[PDB]
């Protein structure tokens, strides 16, 4: 009555029977921009149920070595169905975001994921590894798409900072024994009322193990990761001919 | 008069069937509610428990959301008279003139319309079926001409005299009823009411009719029921003599009235006989068309 | 009219609408039926029914 | 809550940990004869508690090869107890059923049986392979008694009907990973008000598996299933000599 | 004007952020009060689910 | 009478007097329909509407 759950949203539906309830980030829920808030002139559109639905978008592969991985919002969309065209005809979007992250094993599998969401996730280098050449990430690793990247050094999350402290933000953990997925609402975080979903990104989306995967030899060896995710209350302006970049 | 306890506080004899459903009206298919995203914990409509029994209760309005759309579309023509007053074949019979079979102008036939398998099908999709009915029978010669000649057809219940002749002193028909008719005619039609000594007539008998033992040569029996052996209909050409013309009588019937209980799975392997359901064990089909892969269309 | 009640439907929980012209109410006409219809009976016939919000085994 | 139950009537209880819930047979409880139903003028007899009580008469093995098997009601109990004396000893008899199938495994095990309750069962014979021959079949297998009868051709139930329309029927199932067995209530069924308990049977049980039994080597592999039955609100008419057929 | 009943009903345009939590005043810190020992079933403070 | 709503023109604004003997209103006769017109909905469908005596372009 807590650890089950049905997700529903526009065409699409999910279930959980091993849920451990729902978090919604900063303690609120998406909402549409206000009158006071918006500055842009013009009447947004909101296509409503075709693009505020769930869309799963990649599966990985959980191995007993795996460091972690991390996507971009809404970068992992801006290329899938009607969410995307939208983003590219239009310079201004905003939205929130229903993430659910799916993984399943046994009662004799072990092991815990991390699933939290970094507003502003700025990626940085090792620096030439002596730190004294200022080199910058390619644009693949800042705006992965929906493959996403994994994480060089998990321990600083590949930007300078303590995964031990990634709590602070909104989170929940994916631990075997207890749960088999991670839900996450996130409502639009920005210093702005309306951006570019395609030169910025809000956050990003980390699943990072911290106890390792574990299981004895004969067991289901196979455990994938899989990332499903519906935007809220969608909303798009100033439009114009597609742009992919 | 009752004294002890357990016998006051019995429910012995109570006649009343406790019933857990009802029927409500419903004229029209059901409508749609409008429906919205639901983010919840604890509330699952998409999840069942196929073990219990029933059919998944999950609507539309809980699956995906909805617009409201108000159904209009009617639920009339798939009621039971709807689907049953509708004539079809249940019986030919043959009056030739030079044959093997009926060559001395009359025929019996006993009333049995499990012969034809449209008719058939449809019938044994329940158990048990009460309903009155509509005879017509359309008689010509074997190229569907029509020709000046007259007929007389008899009903036979159990128990009257079978006519053995063109003229069987059982013609004089004082009591049972004959339709008397010509070829030139339009088919004769009656209606019949409910006649067996059941309150259903029943497809499926699960028995015997008879006690005793239910040795090999009277194997024969499993599964009759005299419940529904409603007798014979018997034809002749009306004359002395030997008619001109060779005959057909086929018989259509349409029930209507109907009432019908207990449905069944629907037959889906060739009739081969008449009340018993045995099939070819050797040409045993799917029900339906198969495909080369599960992963193909 | 003045028939006989002779139909095969005489008694049923739903009335017909029909059309006649003999003494025996069975040569009537199949006429209307009356459309109530109650599914539950062959496909949700449970004891202690349960909700489409729940979870069917608790 | 709904998984477990107790079924107490005459001298008899069975308790169950793992049940999901009870199936009234066509939305109707057994129920006596009405005076208006009924035609016999003769005061018959309802021995009650002497008779209406669980009589466990069969345990078959279910094999990872098993096609399925059928009884007949009231045929599996004409012998049987204070029931069966009054089938024998009467003409007339009317009751209801109140069946119970049962079959445990473990959390390791798998497979599904489906329990079904077919009023007048009529059987079948394949009319000498080629379907020119009109057999008829013997005795022993339109009425099996106690043993019951093992399905030559389940998916045409041995009467040319698919068993995947079967559910039409009242019935549950026993999918291992959820349930050890199946309770179906059955009222009297039949044309006429009473009939004889030795010539006709009023309906069938079967009980097939649709999805095989499996498990890996060295787990328990004998899994019986055993039958347990109780006629309910029985009424016996037309008192004679003991007949057995 | 709107007269299709999903229009009519929709959320679509909802600017309030619908906000789970709210600010107390806390001048100081939070006192501590009288605890006896508690033996008992169902009840469990202790347990988490984190 | 007492009979279904079969008739392809079951729910036109004009009303119709017809016969029928069948329970299904389709077989009843053509009849006779009502006599209302609306020429402006082929002869003249713009928006601003014209008087007779203007000028049409002004
Ligand atoms: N099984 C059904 N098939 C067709 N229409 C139905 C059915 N059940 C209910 N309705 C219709 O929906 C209305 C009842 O809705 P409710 O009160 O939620 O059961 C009635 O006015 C019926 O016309
Ligand atoms: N998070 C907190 N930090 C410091 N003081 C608090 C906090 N929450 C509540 N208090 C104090 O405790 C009182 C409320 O106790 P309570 O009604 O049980 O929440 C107030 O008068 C506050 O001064
Ligand atoms: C003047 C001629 C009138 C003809 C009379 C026709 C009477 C027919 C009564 C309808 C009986 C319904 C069918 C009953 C049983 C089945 O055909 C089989 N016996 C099933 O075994
Ligand atoms: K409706
Ligand atoms: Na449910
Ligand atoms: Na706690």
């Amino acid at each position: 009555s807590d650890r089950v759950a049905q997700l529903t949203i526009g065409n699409s539906t999910i279930t959980t029977q091993e849920a451990a309830n729902i978090i919604v980030g900063y303690g609120e829920w998406p909402s549409y921009c206000s009158d006071s808030d918006a500055t842009a002139v013009d009447k947004p559109t909101r296509p409503d149920v075709s693009v505020n639905r769930f869309y799963t978008l990649d599966t990985k592969l959980w191995e007993k070595s795996s460091k972690g991985w991390y996507w971009k919002f809404p970068d992992v969309l801006t290329e899938t169905g009607v969410f995307g065209q939208n983003a590219q005809f239009h310079y201004l979007y905003r939205s929130g975001f229903c993430i659910h992250v799916q993984c399943n094993a046994s009662k004799f599998h072990q092991g815990a994921l991390l699933v939290a969401v970094l507003p502003e996730y700025v990626i940085g280098t090792v620096a030439g590894g002596t730190g004294t050449e200022d080199t910058h990430p390619p644009y693949k690793q800042t705006q992965p798409g929906a493959d996403g990247f994994e994480l060089q050094h998990p321990y600083v999350l590949d930007a300078g900072i303590p995964i031990s402290q990634l709590t602070v933000c909104p989170h929940q953990w994916i631990n075997l024994r207890t749960n088999n997925c991670a839900t996450i609402i996130v409502p639009y975080i920005n210093a702005l009322p309306f951006d570019s979903a395609l030169n910025h990104c809000n956050f990003g989306l980390l699943v990072v193990p911290i106890s390792p995967l574990d299981y004895d030899q004969g067991a289901t060896p196979v455990i994938p990761i899989t990332i499903t995710l519906a935007p809220m209350c969608s909303e798009f302006a100033g439009l114009r001919q597609a742009v992919t970049q | 008069g009752d004294r002890v306890a357990d016998v006051i506080e019995s429910s012995i004899g109570d006649s009343v069937s406790r019933a857990l459903t009802h029927a409500l009206p419903a004229p029209t298919g059901q409508n749609t509610q409008v429906s919205s995203h639901r983010l919840d914990t604890g509330k699952v409509p998409a999840l069942q428990a196929a073990e219990i029994g029933a059919s998944s209760n999950a609507s539309d309005e809980s699956m995906i959301e909805t617009r409201c759309v108000l159904n209009s579309h009617s639920t009339a023509e798939t009621t039971l008279d709807s689907f049953f007053s509708r004539a079809g074949l249940v019986g030919e019979i043959d009056l030739p003139l030079k044959g093997t079979t009926n060559p001395n102008g009359y025929a019996n036939w006993d009333i049995d319309i499990t012969g034809y398998a449209q008719m058939r099908r449809k019938v044994e999709l329940f158990t048990y079926m009460r309903f009155d009915a509509e005879f017509t029978f359309v008689a010509c010669t074997p190229t569907g001409e029509v020709v000046p000649q007259l007929l007389q057809y008899m009903f036979v219940p159990p128990g009257a005299p079978k006519p053995d002749s063109r003229e069987s002193l059982a013609w004089q028909t004082a009591t049972n009823p004959s339709v008397f008719v010509k070829l030139s005619d339009p088919p004769a039609q009656v209606s019949v009411p409910f006649m067996s000594p059941a309150s259903a007539y029943q497809w499926f008998y699960d028995g015997y009719p008879t006690f005793g033992e239910h040795k090999q040569e009277k194997d024969l029996e499993y599964g009759a029921m005299p419940n529904n052996m409603m007798g014979t209909f018997s034809v002749r050409t009306v004359g002395t003599s030997k008619s001109k013309y060779p005959l057909v009588v086929r018989i259509y019937m349409r029930m209507k009235h109907v009432r019908a209980w207990i449905p069944r799975p629907m037959r889906n392997q060739n009739y081969l006989f008449k009340a018993n359901p045995n099939y070819a064990g050797n040409s045993i089909k799917p029900t339906g068309a198969s495909r080369t892969a599960i992963t193909t269309l | 009219s003045h028939e006989n009640s002779n139909s095969a439907t005489e008694g049923s929980t739903i009335n017909y609408t029909t059309i006649n012209y003999y003494k025996d109410s069975y040569a009537a006409t199949a006429g209307k039926q009356s459309l109530k219809q109650d599914p539950d009976k062959f496909a949700n016939p449970v004891k202690d029914i349960f909700t489409e919000m729940a979870a069917p085994l608790k």
